[PDB]
């Protein structure tokens, strides 16, 4: 926890370079994350489903 | 009621691990998610945004 | 207290046109930054106008600006009025820095409102490009393709960038229909920065002739400066009516006048008079991407005058040497206009680059010695 | 730059018997075209005075010198205005182009110089 | 006994003197790598940063390895 | 160099240790005693300072009156102060006055009578000290910085007590508490100045030999506190001079980070503008406090306890509009202890403490004061020598490392007295304990 602070939340630049790369990492991970959950709702419906007999 | 140097009760809000690197942490935590979900929002909101100066389907 | 020291609006006004405490000595170069703000109004209430009857559709636009000179009532003067003014708005601007150059306005404690200044004379640059190419004639097009082609030249992404602000692979309607919201916006972007360099300004007052002080001997901006004022609006109106009225295309390019054709290229594609001495400095760098830099540093260099000017007095008023080395860079810099002009071939082409060494010079070299020695003189000639 | 500096050297220069050879008479023909005398300044009247260092030498100017001043400063701006140069008394003669202020501005500087270098010492 | 104290003047210029600078000059480090993320990020759109930086990333670069099928491009 | 700290022990645990100096012709002997208010509870808050009054209110032998001509007689004079942690009971005197000094302290602290007639008159006298301390804006805003630091802790009460527990303290909880806490084992006896050792040995051996000793021994200094970062606003426009502490929790008498907080505290240091030598101190915060004319006076401090600290600063200031700008760059050289600083600023407040710590002692008085402090804090007297090499210790690396656990992004305890509504709320002070550009 004092690691954990002294190395990312201590200094401002570090805090904000944590911040930056977890905002990369999240957009991301959660485009992923979307773009299968949404194929799961939907499933059978969208062109990527019907394609396959065209 | 009268003397200053009695200070009012805080015991209702005052945390035991107040002075802690545990405790600061965990407000920073918040204070960075809230960063990061504003970076990016923002990431995505300028870059879908300005997408529309890119050629159009009809070019 | 009166009324117009105790409202907290009328106050911002009166501290600005009326009670705002001027030296008792401004001279007529003084008179360009109201000129400035006339050719921003009248640019204001013209382009408004054009822009109720412009049609920035490309297959629209040329025809439109035709509609305009042959059937909207005045239309003739307004656009007239409009183009000629965006020519007058650089004579009063190169005039305006011009004075501040010579009466060392950049130098403590105006470095900000100078700073400031540097990038209202970006914004112009910008604002008066995008317009011209809303007419979409020849030089419309063939000007807007080879400057937006510069920045091609950035690396890695320059070609991409390009593409971007185009809209398509060359420029066509979706670059003209960006312009025309762009060229709307910038002035009233260009007006707010016009009003923060005087506001920054004000905490220090106007710089004048002398270069001395003025806090021992102010006068009312109202009415002395009020009617000095009037004056030069007079003598800017009979300047703008010889223009518009009796030569309304003196100042453009007759090419512009024929449809853009992206097919026929123009003889000569040049940009209007008051880049020309931008282009000539990047003509001289045979680099493309050493051209665009040598162009753009020779306005952000402007920013370091009040560092390379070393001298202990403000302004030339007192300093024959520094008169005489000005005296040199407004003529070279009348020159690299001339020759933004000519075409590509000897022997304009070495010229140009003595033009442009001469140009970069003054701020690096010449302005910094010549301060230094003069400083010197000033001491050992009194003593 | 300072007038520390322009005195510095001006004093490298005086030296110097060639330098100041050439020198001298070049300052002396260069002030008589600059004309400040001919509107009733002093040399020292032009200095930049918009600086903490010279706000800080004019307030320790006698109060004659400064009455002085004032009166020049007020006197030049006259002329300036109405596009007149000084005549008789009013134009400045060489005797009595006096460094009445750079005494004053060479102390000042000299602490602020003096202060800048000590917080930079390093004990040794 | 001691007749003078001991010291000398550091070089320095505009009130930076080396000590202090070299203070701040992983600092600048960290700012850097902050800008450089921040710069990346906002341009992880553009298809050119995909296609020259991203997508050479080992293992994690093949989250922008994406084809349209021919099928589905009209274009 | 200073004449060796002599140190004898007594079979009941009492401590004597002197330094002599055959330079001065007057003595100061004195009981510097391990305990203070932090040994009251809540109930008997008050009793050690009103023992404090009680010891010169007459003995079993010595009545008031006889106890006042017996010291006018001596010729010198006795003083007594109470504090959180520490009793003193001292008496200046000429050289061969000592053994009658020594005799009269152990009168007053051993035989003490506390009359319920002296206790009901002390009362009244007490009473009124609630409303004249009130004058004294220093004492007023620390003891404001101890109540809130250490809120609803033995630390943060005051030393007077409330003004319930005077009208309550009786002769039953006084003697409880001197019985408790005068232990022999908690007592030094010290003697700087024309004081011969073996002779102050045998004089203590006459008069603190029948001492009690406490049932658990623990060796002198031994002792936990939770500081709370807070804020007390007293605001009074009438007064025309603002009061302002901020504090950090700083360090204990045996920390290992002792040294390091006084060189930090030196590094920002002290200013008065009433002081010639002030405006040319090489400290940045005092440069841009006399600059701007944003105080009349600041003082950096660094107060230590047996398991805990204080470390702050005490600024005082008539310029209430600009109130905002001194805490603000007062908070901002802090961080630069956490950011910036180098050899340059800690060899020389390292060169400034290493004479400022042997400085201090310039009188017997003062001599004693070090010596009882010394061995009621740490249990032994720390030799010149030793201190000059703990000093030598500190390094930059130390004091960005302390700084950055202790003051950087910290809590803070904050007092305002007077006119400060141009001090801002607790947020905007406390968002001064860090830069964003670091
Ligand atoms: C465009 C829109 C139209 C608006 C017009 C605005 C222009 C007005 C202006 O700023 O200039 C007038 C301006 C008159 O202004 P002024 O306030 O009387 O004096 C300003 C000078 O500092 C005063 O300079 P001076 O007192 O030393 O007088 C010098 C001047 C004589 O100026 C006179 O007018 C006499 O004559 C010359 O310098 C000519 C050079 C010799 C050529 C041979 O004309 C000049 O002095 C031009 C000199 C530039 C070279
Ligand atoms: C809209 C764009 C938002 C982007 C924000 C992305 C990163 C900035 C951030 O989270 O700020 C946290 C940071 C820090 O928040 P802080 O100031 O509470 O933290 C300071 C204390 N330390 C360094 C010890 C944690 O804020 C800034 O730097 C200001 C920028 C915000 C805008
Ligand atoms: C063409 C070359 C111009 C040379 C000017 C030299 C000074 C001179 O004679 O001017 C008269 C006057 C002299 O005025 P003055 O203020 O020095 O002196 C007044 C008279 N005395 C000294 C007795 C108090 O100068 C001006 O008024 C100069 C204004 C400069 C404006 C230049 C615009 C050029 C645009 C290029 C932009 C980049
Ligand atoms: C066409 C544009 C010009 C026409 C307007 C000028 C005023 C016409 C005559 C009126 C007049 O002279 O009376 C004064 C009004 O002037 C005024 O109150 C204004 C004085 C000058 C008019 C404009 C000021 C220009 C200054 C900046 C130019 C900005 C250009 C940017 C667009 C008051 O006379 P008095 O107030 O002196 O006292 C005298 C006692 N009451
Ligand atoms: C739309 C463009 C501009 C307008 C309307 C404008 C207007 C004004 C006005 C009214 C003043 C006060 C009166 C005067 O000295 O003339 C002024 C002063 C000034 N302007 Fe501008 N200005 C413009 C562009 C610029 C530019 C491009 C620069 C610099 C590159 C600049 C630098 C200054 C400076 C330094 C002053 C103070 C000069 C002095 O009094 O000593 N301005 N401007
Ligand atoms: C600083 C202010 C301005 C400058 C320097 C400027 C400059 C120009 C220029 C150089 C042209 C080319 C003129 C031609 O040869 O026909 C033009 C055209 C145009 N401008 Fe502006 N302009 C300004 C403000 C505005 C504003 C505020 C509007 C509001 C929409 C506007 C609307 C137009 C329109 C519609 C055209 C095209 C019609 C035409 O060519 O006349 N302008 N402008
Ligand atoms: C992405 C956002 C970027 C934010 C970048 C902030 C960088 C600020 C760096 C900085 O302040 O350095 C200070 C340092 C000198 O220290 P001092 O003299 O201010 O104590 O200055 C020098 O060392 C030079
Ligand atoms: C200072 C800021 C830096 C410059 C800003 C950069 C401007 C333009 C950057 C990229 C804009 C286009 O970048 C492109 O964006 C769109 C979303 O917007 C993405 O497209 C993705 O989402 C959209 C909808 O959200 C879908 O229709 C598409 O099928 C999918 O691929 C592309 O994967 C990306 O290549
Ligand atoms: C030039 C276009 C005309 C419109 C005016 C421009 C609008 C923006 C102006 C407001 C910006 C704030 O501008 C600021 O206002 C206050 C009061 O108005 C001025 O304050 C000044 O005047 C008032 C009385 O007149 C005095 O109390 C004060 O001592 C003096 O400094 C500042 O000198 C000016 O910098
Ligand atoms: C929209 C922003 C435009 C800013 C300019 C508008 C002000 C009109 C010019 C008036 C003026 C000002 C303010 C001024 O300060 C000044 O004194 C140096 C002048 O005359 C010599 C002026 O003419």
């Amino acid at each position: 926890a004092t690691t954990f602070y002294n190395v990312f939340v201590k200094r401002n630049s570090a805090f904000v370079a944590t911040i930056l790369a977890s905002a990369f990492v999240f957009d991301m991970t959660f485009e992923t994350a979307i773009d299968n959950f949404w194929d799961r709702i939907n499933a059978g419906k969208q062109w990527k489903d019907i394609r396959h007999k065209y | 009621g009268k003397s200053t140097y009695k200070i009012p009760d805080f015991t209702p809000y005052l945390k035991k691990d107040r002075n802690t690197d545990a405790n600061r942490l965990f407000s920073y935590f918040m204070i960075g998610s809230f960063g990061m979900l504003s970076a990016a929002g923002a990431k995505a909101t300028v870059q879908d945004f300005l997408s529309n100066m890119s050629a159009s389907a009809d070019v | 207290m009166a009324l117009r020291k105790k409202n907290s609006l009328l106050n911002m006004a009166n501290s600005y046109v009326l009670d705002s405490p001027q030296p008792s000595n401004l001279n007529y170069f003084w008179n360009f930054g109201s000129l400035l703000a006339l050719c921003l109004v009248i640019q204001l209430a013209t382009g408004i106008t054009l822009a109720m009857h412009y049609t920035s559709h490309a297959s629209l636009a040329f025809d439109s600006v035709e509609h305009i000179m042959r059937d909207v009532n005045f239309g003739w003067f307004i656009r007239y009025a409009h183009a000629n003014t965006a020519s007058f708005f650089f004579i009063c601007i190169y005039a305006h820095m011009g004075r501040n150059i010579y009466y060392g306005s950049y130098k403590t404690p105006r470095v900000l409102p100078w700073s400031i200044g540097v990038i209202i004379f970006l914004l112009l640059i910008i604002t008066a490009f995008m317009g011209y190419v809303l007419v979409f004639g020849q030089m419309s097009l063939w000007g807007a393709t080879v400057i937006c082609n510069l920045v091609s030249a950035i690396p890695w992404l320059g070609e991409d960038i390009v593409h971007f602000l185009w809209g398509g692979f060359s420029v066509g309607n979706p670059t003209l229909q960006r312009f025309f919201a762009l060229h709307y916006l910038m002035p009233f972007v260009l007006a707010v920065f016009a009003l923060l360099h005087l506001i920054a300004l004000h905490t220090a007052g106007s710089s004048n002739p002398l270069g001395i002080t003025s806090n021992v001997d102010k006068l009312s901006m109202h009415p002395y400066y009020s009617f000095k004022d009037l004056i030069t609006v007079f003598a800017f109106l009979l300047m703008f009516t010889l223009f518009v009225f009796f030569s309304p295309d003196k100042l453009g390019h007759p090419d512009n006048y024929i449809p853009a054709n992206p097919m026929v290229t123009p003889a000569s594609i040049v940009p209007e008079w008051y880049l020309l001495p931008f282009y000539a400095i990047l003509r001289a760098i045979p680099d493309k991407l050493g051209g665009v830099i040598a162009m753009v540093a020779a306005i952000l260099i402007l920013l370091i005058l009040p560092i390379v000017d070393r001298s202990i007095i403000r302004g030339n008023a007192f300093k024959p040497i520094s008169k005489l080395l000005f005296g040199f860079f407004i003529c070279n810099f009348l020159l690299l206009g001339v020759l933004g002009q000519v075409h590509i071939e000897p022997p304009f082409i070495v010229l140009g680059q003595i033009c442009t060494i001469f140009y970069f010079s003054y701020f690096l070299i010449l302005l910094p010695m010549v301060s230094t020695i003069e400083n010197i003189f000033f001491y050992i000639g009194s003593l | 730059a300072s007038i520390t500096s322009v005195v510095k050297t001006s004093e490298l220069i005086l030296k110097s018997p060639l330098l100041s050879k050439i020198v001298v008479p070049l300052a002396k023909t260069y002030v008589k075209f600059s004309g400040y005398r001919q509107l009733g300044f002093k040399m020292n009247d032009l200095i930049i005075e918009e600086t903490p260092n010279m706000q800080l030498a004019l307030r320790r100017l006698p109060p004659t010198e400064s009455y002085d001043r004032v009166y020049r400063l007020i006197r030049a701006t006259q002329f300036s205005l109405s596009h007149k140069l000084a005549t008789g008394n009013d134009i400045t003669k060489p005797e009595e182009d006096d460094h009445y202020l750079i005494p004053y501005i060479l102390d000042v500087e000299a602490e602020a110089f003096e202060k800048d270098a000590l917080d930079n010492l390093e004990v040794v | 006994y001691v007749k003078k104290p001991s010291y000398k003047i550091v070089p320095h210029f505009l009130g930076f003197n080396i000590p202090t600078v070299s203070k701040w000059i992983p600092i600048f480090g960290i700012w850097g790598a902050a800008a450089g993320i921040g710069a990346l990020f906002l341009i992880e759109g553009v298809p050119r940063t995909r296609q020259d930086i991203l997508s050479k990333i080992p293992i994690i670069g093949e989250h922008w390895i994406r084809e349209i099928p021919a099928s589905d491009n009209p274009f | 160099v200073s004449p060796k700290t002599r140190t004898s022990n007594l079979k009941n645990g009492l401590t004597i240790a002197s330094e002599s100096n055959p330079l001065v012709q007057t003595a100061t002997v004195g009981v510097w005693i391990d305990a203070g208010s932090r040994n009251e509870n809540a109930y008997n808050n008050g009793t050690a300072h009103f023992f404090e009054h009680l010891a010169f209110k007459g003995t079993d032998k010595r009545s008031q009156h006889q106890l006042e001509l017996d010291i006018e007689n001596m010729g010198g004079h006795l003083n007594a102060y109470t504090s959180r942690e520490s009793t003193v009971y001292y008496a200046k005197s000429f050289k061969d006055d000592v053994p009658k000094s020594v005799e009269i302290l152990a009168d007053i602290l051993q035989h003490s009578k506390l009359a319920e007639s002296a206790i009901d008159r002390e009362r009244e006298v007490i009473t009124r000290e609630l409303e004249e301390v009130n004058k004294q804006y220093e004492e007023v805003v620390f003891d404001h910085l101890h109540a809130t630091a250490f809120m609803n802790q033995p630390l943060g009460r005051t030393i007077l007590g409330p003004r319930e527990n005077i009208q309550t303290i009786t002769n039953t909880e006084l003697r409880k508490f001197i019985t408790e806490n005068y232990t022999a084992d908690r007592m030094v006896l010290v003697g700087a100045g024309a004081v011969d050792h073996d002779a102050l040995v045998e004089l203590a051996e006459k008069y603190f030999s029948h001492l009690p000793s406490s049932q658990s021994p623990v060796p002198l200094g031994t002792p936990i506190p939770n500081f709370v970062g807070s804020e007390v606003r007293l605001r009074d426009d009438t007064m025309p001079v603002a009061h302002i502490a901020i504090a950090v929790e700083g360090v204990s008498w045996t920390s290992e980070d002792y040294y390091t907080a006084l060189v930090a505290q030196a590094i920002i240091g002290n200013y008065d503008r009433a002081v010639g030598t002030s405006r040319h101190q090489g400290s940045r915060l005092s440069n841009i406090v006399s600059e701007n004319n944003l105080a009349n006076s600041f003082q950096s401090f660094s107060t230590s306890y047996s398991d805990t600290g204080l470390w702050g600063i005490y600024l005082t200031s008539e310029n209430t509009t600009q109130i905002d700008d001194l805490v603000h760059f007062t908070l901002k050289e802090w961080n630069r202890l956490s950011t910036s600083v180098s050899n340059l600023q800690v060899e020389r407040a390292k060169s400034q403490l290493k004479a400022g710590l042997l400085l201090s002692l310039d009188g017997t008085t003062y001599v004693a004061e070090d010596i009882g402090r010394q061995l009621t804090t740490l249990g032994r007297r720390v030799t010149p020598a030793e201190v000059e090499a703990k000093l030598e210790a500190v390094t930059e690396h130390d004091v960005r490392a302390w700084a950055q656990k202790t003051l950087y992004d910290k809590d803070i305890a904050l007092v305002g007295l007077g006119p400060i509504e141009g001090l801002y709320d607790y947020n905007r002070i406390r968002n001064d304990m860090s830069m964003m550009r670091w």
